């Protein structure tokens, strides 16, 4: 049968079947429970709408999302999540169909382990395997060497990759990920008269950053230039009118990125623990990670980035060294299509955890051979 | 009796031509929220290539 | 068996059999005692003429409205129209019939309470049930969002809904409604020579008001027409000949729904308190009750408002939204249709509040959990 | 004589009605003109890029 590549992420969840181009079905990963009274009798209303359907009632619920970085704070929620995937965005029964999820590398054993319990216990799949969300992102470039840096909406990773071989001790997990722009961008928002404080703003705080923001090549001279001109003012239409007018809010929310301390987070940038994984790794194989740097992940659209990073490693690295900077236009489901293609593979179909093996040792069985 | 009755007629055409008129402003409305959508599609595909060419 | 849906109301009473299209008999609801001495004998002159008997013989009686805004100040003539109602005009034994009364928003709880106490002591119905007098006006048109004005004789309130959870937080009750357009056009006739003073003759202006006040669509172009043609002046036949003819008071009596100022009071016209209770809900849930507002209500009946009520919305609201009115030619018994239909529902069934219930938690019953 | 003046009234309405109704459209009308207006300002102008990217 055909293998089910769910991909649990953290603000958008992709699923569908293995050996596709794209995900079967996208949706916010969101669970809201009304929060009004309720008077006509009879309207048939339910007490959590989950998924995409919370997107269009968010006038009336507190979406709250079930996975805060990486990791999944409240485990009944998830299991909603997981079941309508299941049911009624993709209508395959879990008992016949093997499941491949992805997790951030350097998470927490016990969120790997309760998730393995619960694919066997309640859904009852017939075997599940999980995988680092990187190594499938370095799978749908074709590529087999790499640094790959996957800026999520939840937490930005950095796995560098040789020939095959990962580099346990190289890996530089950054927590700055799309939410905290989101929550930037909606605290720099009441410097113009702005106030977005409901948990449902913040989707409309969202969809202003996905349509508006972009990665500025120089900061200080578009700092300037927006101080002068006004050439930068564009303006967006609320779910009601009034419409509002960004100036140099526009670079200044994805600008966190290369420096975090904008947030109060003490690291460095994107641009600069890529470098440190880099120097991290042995000597010989700097050139090909600097020649093969991939990026991923949602957070990694902004319009401009990928010339701004590559300026800034070009910057640090030696003058010598080619620095190249792979974006391919579809980074967003660069995982999920990773996904497919290692579960679509022949090499890897004796890797699954397969159910017998985790009756007899328990849900500690996926720290174990089977990873 | 008479009277009634015409003023009863032209009542009944009036209501008959107000809704004849909110009918076809109802299409025209229609319409123009069509075109509404052809204006939004086309400001945001020229935005998407605008987004394209900048960022190659 | 069938349930009673009552509706007191203040100015008409209107009951029925649920499961109708319209109540059985509406009727004022006015307790009128004699005032004179009285010479013939044996003539069987009653104490008090209740109901539309009270409307026949007014010329001797001295009628009070034994309900002034919503509240019931005089509880023993309550009590008299209630039993009029069941025994005179409807002819069932309250013994075996459950009832669906109807209340304003923001009513004092010792009105309810009162009213629950004797429907069960006086009157000792099966169960009775007391609902708020928007939600079923909303019932009524067949919709389950819009924002509902429900300007009624005593009191005009405005309960937007949405989805069918009522947003309690945004209901902006105002003490404005018909009667005090009547005292306000009974005021301002006498500009013209014509003195009414007598409590029966109220009623007259009342009819008045009813078959010849209109709300104008722009109030001061309208104050200049009638100041320099004569084509509105309109005349009318007292019950006793000398015909009378109303100027430019025909527009000025209802234009105070949307100038409370006229009549001394502070606060915005029923074209501003709509908007403000609008926004006053979600930025999400704005364009739904813009594109839904119900008029409901008997002073709603003028002719030119729901024209003259756009054209303020629109002026006050965004210019992107679409404001649509919605006026069922129904509008003065849209509450009571509303409350067949929901007395009708099978669902509502088991949320009437049952003797035994009352009997076991006293009359605080009402404010709790069958509200 | 009552329904003399009920049909009176009720023409009064609709006549009223009608001329708020054709008033309305004609508005709605003139501005789905003026976005066509816009609309075929710029597909001008998107033309004569066509004709030079022709040369392109
Ligand atoms: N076109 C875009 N431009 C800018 N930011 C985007 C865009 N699309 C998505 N994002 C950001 O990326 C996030 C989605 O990231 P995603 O890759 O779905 O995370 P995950 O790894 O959990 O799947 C969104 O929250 C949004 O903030
Ligand atoms: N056709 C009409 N035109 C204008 N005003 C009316 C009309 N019918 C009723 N009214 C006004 O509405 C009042 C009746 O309102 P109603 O809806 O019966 O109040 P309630 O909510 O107490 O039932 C009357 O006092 C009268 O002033
Ligand atoms: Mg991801
Ligand atoms: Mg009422």
């Amino acid at each position: 049968t055909t293998a089910l590549v769910c991909d649990n992420g953290s603000g958008l969840v992709k699923a569908g079947f293995a050996g596709d181009d794209a995900p079967r079905a996208v949706f916010p990963s969101i669970v809201g429970r009304p929060r009004h009274q309720g008077v006509m009798v009879g309207m048939g209303q339910k007490d959590s709408y989950v998924g995409d359907e919370a997107q269009s009632k968010r006038g009336i619920l507190t979406l709250k999302y079930p996975i805060e970085h990486g990791i999944i704070t409240n485990w009944d929620d998830m299991e909603k999540i997981w079941h309508h995937t299941f049911y009624n965005e993709l209508r395959v029964a879990p008992e016949e169909h093997p499941t491949l999820l992805t997790e951030a590398p350097l998470n927490p054993k016990a969120n790997r382990e309760k998730m393995t319990q619960i694919m066997f216990e309640t859904f009852n799949v017939p075997a599940m395997y999980v995988a680092i969300q990187a190594v499938l992102s370095l799978y749908a470039s074709g590529r087999t060497t790499g640094i790959v840096l996957d800026s999520g909406d939840g937490v930005t990773h950095n796995v560098p990759i040789y020939e095959g071989y990962a580099l346990p001790h190289a890996i530089m997990r950054l927590d700055l990920a799309g939410r905290d722009l989101t929550d930037y961008l909606m605290k720099i928002l009441t410097e113009r008269g702005y106030s977005f404080v409901t948990t449902a703003e913040r989707e409309i705080v969202r969809d202003i950053k996905e349509k508006l923001c972009y990665v500025a090549l120089d900061f200080e001279n578009e700092m300037a230039t927006a101080a002068s001109s006004s050439s930068l003012e564009k303006s967006y239409e609320l779910p009601d009118g009034q419409v509002i007018t960004i100036g140099n809010e526009r670079f200044r929310c994805p600008e966190t990125l290369f420096q975090p301390s904008f947030i109060g987070m003490e690291s460095a940038g994107i641009h600069e623990t890529t470098y440190n994984s880099i120097m991290k790794c042995d000597i010989d194989i700097r050139k090909d990670l600097y020649a093969n740097n991939v990026l991923s992940g949602g957070t990694t659209m902004y319009p401009g980035i990928a010339d701004r990073m590559q300026k800034e490693i070009t910057a640090l690295a030696p003058s010598t060294m080619k620095i190249k900077i792979i974006a391919p236009p579809e980074r967003k489901y660069s995982v999920w299509i990773g996904g497919s293609i290692l579960a679509s593979l022949s090499t890897f179909q004796q890797m699954w955890i397969s159910k017998q093996e985790y009756d007899e040792a328990g849900p500690s069985i996926v720290h174990r051979k089977c990873f | 009796s008479d009277k009634l009755k015409e003023a009863e007629t032209r009542a009944e055409f009036a209501e008959r031509s107000v809704t004849k008129l909110e009918k076809s402003i109802d299409d025209l409305e229609d319409e123009l929220y069509a075109q509404k959508l052809k204006y939004k599609a086309i400001s945001e595909e020229l935005d998407h290539a605008l987004n394209d060419m900048t960022s190659i």
